[PDB]
């Protein structure tokens, strides 16, 4: 068994920069005769599947990218991408198919940097509909931010709320090179019914000071 | 093609 | 051109046991060996093995050893994997692919997940998210579509029936106490609200759950 040793374990560059990552073998996955070395290059998007980018350690595949390059022979290799675009996030896998069990390697994330952003952030108050059903779920959506570091906190009537507190982020994006969040509060209809303030807080990077959503129980 | 299904470059030989 | 497509979502009890295909076409099938990729939620890739198409002998990696098979059906152009005996750890997604003489995989299935848990289907509850009746108007206006308490985790969400694609924001199902939630949101001109109206257009499979939710707003 080959084992495949990949590095960084993760990339930060802004578009237009050369980055360059490793990919050791265990051994040499050099054929003399065939004078070939089988490591195979492949690039893994958020919900997708692998697609190659190179093989033979150093052929671009068919349709592949010119700034997309692939060196090293023996056990030291490399994959070069000249350009970086903001399309190019993702995960890159290097796969030895010298001498079975083919082995990959951990991969390495590509992540883009850019300049900073601040989210825009927009609070929903529970649903009609939720609310016959006896439940109530606050939404705070907080999109298109830059960097990733970010912290939410909710308020009830000027109290900070951790409990019922549901988050999810966005992989970062594919043309905008932003990243999203999604904040949900739920309570029952009746503990919603007691308070009158609602408010979620991101504190970013962009500003000393938090930016605010709330909406009263009251005009709605 | 159908002659042998091979799986490990080690076990390749040029063309010939 | 060839296509390798995939089975759908697995969601199984563990013991159980499951079986997923993979249809080759566009290429002679008996031609190409065809190979069996797996990654867990947030992992790596692992090779599993292989099954010789022209003479339908599988090779298994050590990890995959055991209660895992490849399986053949040449006059269909089909390859399957069955895995029994299926454990809490087996959930991952398993692709199929193609693989040349030039030792790499040029074509790909899809991925056919498989989720392992004792956890009961369960019908989604969609609730559209509009603004406070006393919210600011800006140049911008986000809704929302809140997806909450299904689970098989398949479901899929879009706006208007795909004609809004940009400026949509889904974010990755989170899953609490045996239930997922989810939630879109998808943000154009106010100038276009409520003037020209906003659906989104959820549905969840595992429970034959479809539904648009159009969004009226106060």
């Amino acid at each position: 068994d080959i084992v495949m040793s990949q590095s960084p374990s993760s990339l930060a560059v802004s578009a237009g920069e050369k980055v360059t990552m490793s990919c050791k073998s265990s051994q040499s996955l050099l054929n003399s005769r065939t004078r070939k070395n089988y490591l195979a290059w492949y690039q893994q998007k958020p919900g997708q599947s692998p697609k190659v980018l190179i093989y033979w350690a150093s052929t671009r595949e068919s349709g592949v990218p010119d700034r997309f390059t692939g060196r090293g022979s023996g056990t030291d290799f490399t994959l070069t991408i000249s350009s970086v675009q903001a399309e190019d996030q993702a995960v890159y896998y290097c796969k030895q198919a010298y001498i079975p069990p083919l082995t990959f390697g951990a991969g390495t994330k590509l992540e883009l940097k850019r300049a900073d952003a601040a989210p825009t952030v927009s609070i929903f108050p529970p649903s009609s509909e939720q609310l016959t059903s006896g439940g109530a779920s606050v939404v705070c959506f907080l999109n298109n931010f830059y960097p990733k570091d970010i912290n939410v906190k909710w308020k009830i009537d000027g109290s900070e709320r951790q409990n019922g507190v549901l988050n999810s982020w966005t992989d970062q994006d594919s043309k905008d090179s932003t990243y999203s969040m999604s904040s949900t509060l739920t309570l029952t209809k009746d503990e919603y019914e007691r308070h009158n303030s609602y408010t979620c807080e991101a504190t970013h990077k962009t500003s000393t000071s938090p930016i605010v959503k709330s909406f009263n129980r009251n005009e709605c | 093609p159908g002659g042998g299904q091979i799986v490990g470059g080690v076990y390749l030989l040029p063309r010939r | 051109q060839i296509q390798l497509v995939q089975s759908g979502p697995e969601l199984k009890k563990p013991g159980e046991t499951v079986k997923i295909s993979c249809k080759a076409s566009g290429y002679t099938f008996t031609d190409f060996s065809m190979h069996w990729v797996n990654q867990a939620p947030g992992k790596g890739l692992n090779w599993m093995g292989w099954v010789n198409t022209e003479t339908g002998e599988p090779t298994y990696a050590d990890d995959f050893k055991g209660r895992f098979a490849f399986s053949l059906e040449t006059s269909a152009s089909t390859a399957y994997l069955q895995i029994n005996s299926l454990k809490n750890e087996d959930t991952a997604t398993y692709f199929c692919a193609r693989f040349l003489l030039r030792q790499y995989f040029d074509v790909w299935g899809a991925g056919t997940t498989v989720t392992v848990s004792s956890a009961k289907t369960t019908p989604p509850s969609v609730y559209p998210l509009a603004p406070g009746s006393a919210a600011q108007t800006n140049s911008m206006v986000t809704l929302g579509c809140l997806v909450k308490g299904y689970f098989p985790e398949p479901v899929t969400v879009t706006w208007n029936s795909g004609s809004l694609s940009s400026g949509v924001h889904t974010f990755p199902a989170v899953l609490q106490s045996d239930l997922y939630t989810l939630s879109s949101s998808v943000t154009v001109p106010s100038s276009t609200w409520p003037s020209e109206t906003v659906t989104c257009n959820v549905a969840h499979p595992a429970s034959s759950t479809k539904v648009d939710k159009k969004i009226v707003p106060r």
